[PDB]
């Protein structure tokens, strides 16, 4: 296959580099495009004959030229050419541009009860979101009253943004017959050493 | 000039899979080779094959045994038909195009392999034996007391993915959609939510409008307030 | 309605004539060329 570093980052205002490499780069034309976590990815170098990107040629390589990079551009670079045949063409292991001192985001938590119509639908999904945060790590527990639950909690994994940050969901799996019968909930995120607890009840509003 | 795409959704084991890519909109359409490319959940992008007009299409090593690309130009559309569909073959599909600029002949080679500029927004393809399953949204009423905030629970779905908008699709500035978790039960289930402040809180009728684009069962549930 | 075409390489020097001693170098020419005829006779031969 084509071969591509893993990764090279650099601090924002300097220039990062993303190379290709392979067998058909002796007698082809390399193209590259940048894809964004679940995003379609982003065409940027073309075949144009016989504004911040540009690909150099090296024997049997080619080098990408990111001057000056941000925020936006933290995503992942597939470089791409075709065959000497030309009966295929193929792309690279992708490169994750990560922009370096990002800033430390904390976690923003929204907690909600079950609705009117689940409890008469015997479920209780209860929902603690979290949004706008920096670097892509939390860490959640979740505390019936004071005390922890065992069985019932699901979460899914960091997604990056609009905004380039991070966000994520969680919810606990109970009974109609369990959200009445305690005193309160509370959601619970860790993020980088800091966090915050959200109280709702089955007798508040 | 606008790509679109029309298929199932979700696959079953060692049956046959089938695709769509339509041509709404385009001057130059004969011109390319039309082609497919897949990725895995959060991986890389791998490429089919594409097929020219004129029929000669062009495939990958592999899947020689599995596939072949038509064409009804009559749209124009071209069509993938693959076999042998497994478990490993889950992922996002998204159909492309291969550009072919030339500038006055073609057989003595005065052309090139522009690239794959264009391409689709992605249906996912998910292998499997297990059953759709159209959703069952539920009210996260909001806050009573201005800026407040609310949402809308979707759970008990199957397969990926569901993608949403409010108010008929007037809001995506200051939005949240957030991911869905496949309950240990083997559904799917997510959430949804508006920045939606607190004075209007009295005399609107805010809807919120779900699509399950695997189930063809879109939906119109009123998230009403918290009484 | 469209055409077709013939692929032509394009040579200078030659040794035409079987003048045994005598092979010389065309002038490149400026601007594109064009030439144009009526296509009127052919040289062909068979088999046994």
């Amino acid at each position: 296959e084509l071969t591509q570093p893993p990764s090279v980052s650099v601090s924002p205002g300097q220039t990062a580099r993303i190379t290709c490499s392979g067998a058909p780069l002796t007698s082809r034309f390399t193209y590259w495009y940048r894809q964004k976590p679940g995003q379609a990815p982003v065409l940027i170098i073309s075949r144009s004959s016989q504004g911040r990107f540009s690909a150099s040629w090296s024997g049997t390589t080619v080098t990408l030229t990111i001057r000056g990079v941000q925020a936006d551009d933290e995503a992942d670079y597939y470089c791409q050419s075709s065959d000497t045949s030309d009966s295929y063409k193929m792309f690279g292991g992708g490169t994750k541009l990560t922009v370096l001192g990002q800033p430390a985001a904390a976690p923003s938590v929204t907690l909600f009860p079950p609705s009117s119509e689940e409890l008469q639908a015997n479920k209780a999904t209860l929902v603690c979101l979290i949004s706008d945060f920096y670097p892509g790590a939390v860490t959640v527990a979740w505390k019936a009253d004071s005390s922890p639950v065992k069985a019932g909690v699901e979460t899914t994994t960091p997604s990056k943004q609009s905004n380039n940050k991070y966000a994520a969901s969680s919810y606990l799996s109970l009974t109609p017959e369990q959200w009445k019968s305690h005193k309160s909930y509370s959601c619970q995120v860790t993020h980088e050493g800091s966090t915050v607890e959200k109280t709702v009840a089955p007798t508040e509003c | 000039v606008q790509l679109r795409e029309s298929g199932p959704g979700l696959v079953k084991p060692s049956e046959t899979l089938s695709l769509s890519c339509t041509v709404s909109q385009d001057s130059r359409p004969s011109d390319h080779s039309w082609t497919w490319v897949r990725q895995s959940p959060g991986k890389a992008l791998e490429w089919i094959g594409d097929i020219h007009y004129n029929g000669a299409t062009t495939y990958n090593p592999s899947l020689r045994s599995r596939v072949r690309i038509e064409l009804d130009q009559s749209i124009p559309r071209f069509s993938l038909k693959m076999t042998s569909m497994t478990a490993a073959d889950t992922g996002m599909y998204y159909c492309a195009r291969n550009a072919i600029r030339i500038y006055g002949v073609v057989a003595l080679g005065e052309w090139f392999h522009y690239g794959m500029d264009v391409w689709g927004q992605g249906t996912a393809v998910t292998v499997s034996s297990a059953s759709t399953k159209g959703p069952s949204v539920f009210p996260l009423a909001p806050s009573s007391k201005g800026t407040a905030a609310l949402g809308c629970l979707v759970k008990d779905y199957f397969p990926e993915p569901v993608t949403v908008s409010w108010n008929s699709g007037a809001l995506t500035s200051g939005v949240h959609t957030f991911p869905a978790v496949l309950q240990s039960s083997g559904l799917y289930s997510l959430s949804s939510v508006v920045t939606v402040p607190s004075s209007s809180l009295g005399t609107q009728t805010y809807i919120c409008n779900v699509n399950h684009k695997p189930s063809n069962t879109k939906v119109d549930k009123r998230v009403e307030p918290k009484s | 309605n469209d055409s077709i075409t013939l692929p032509c390489r394009i040579k200078q020097i030659i040794n035409m004539w079987q003048r045994i001693g005598q092979a010389m170098y065309a002038p490149p020419i400026q601007g594109v060329i064009r030439c144009v005829s009526n296509i009127t006779g052919l040289i062909l031969t068979r088999d046994g």
